[PDB]
């Protein structure tokens, strides 16, 4: 199933099923898809991560990676993902022949 | 007048007479059957280029030559298309 494998590609659980269908819709390729879902994902850590990334409160202390981390990671996945799709498609270098009429 | 004639005409010219027959239309001038010779030889005579011992029929001169006709008109096409 191309939704199961998305949300596996494209990790699980932020998205709901509506987009993801959209989103198989905008590319046939499973994996253009789940790269373009990974940078709009990427677009949502500033919500479940915000720009605070440590803070030290009472006894305890919590550093969570910044903002500009996690979505580098993401952009690195969706370059993957990318560069994955491209080397599914790309066929390599070929010589061929030229014909022309005459009398 | 406005008629399509076909005739398949073949004849046996031989020394002594030739033998003659056709196979459709009628030729007026063609007596068909077997015909006397006024001569006892045949008067139709082979003109034979290039004739050989070995050979039964002549030969014509371009027989030699034609292999090269062929590489220059195969090379002549290849120059001009690329061109």
């Amino acid at each position: 199933e191309k939704l199961r494998l998305l949300l596996n590609d494209k990790d699980k659980k932020s998205f709901t099923d509506e987009e993801l269908n959209l989103f198989l819709e905008e590319a046939d390729c499973i994996y253009c898809a789940a790269s373009q879902g990974w940078i709009l994902k990427s677009l949502q850590y500033e919500n479940t991560v915000g720009e605070m990334y440590e803070y030290k409160v009472g006894q305890e202390t919590y550093k969570s990676s910044s903002i500009k981390d996690l979505v580098s990671v993401a952009y690195q996945n969706a370059d993957k993902f990318k560069d994955m799709c491209t080397n599914k498609k790309e066929k390599g270098s070929f010589m061929l022949g030229i014909s022309t009429e005459f009398e | 007048g406005e008629n399509k004639r076909k005739a398949k005409v073949k004849q046996i010219i031989t020394a002594e007479s030739r033998f003659v027959e056709v196979e459709g239309d009628k030729i007026e001038g063609l007596e068909e059957g077997e015909t006397p010779n006024v001569w006892g030889f045949i008067p139709i005579i082979h003109f034979k280029n290039e004739a050989d011992e070995t050979l039964k029929y002549g030969q014509s001169d371009i027989e030699p030559i034609e292999p090269l006709l062929k590489a220059y008109h195969d090379v002549m096409l290849h120059a001009l298309k690329g061109s």
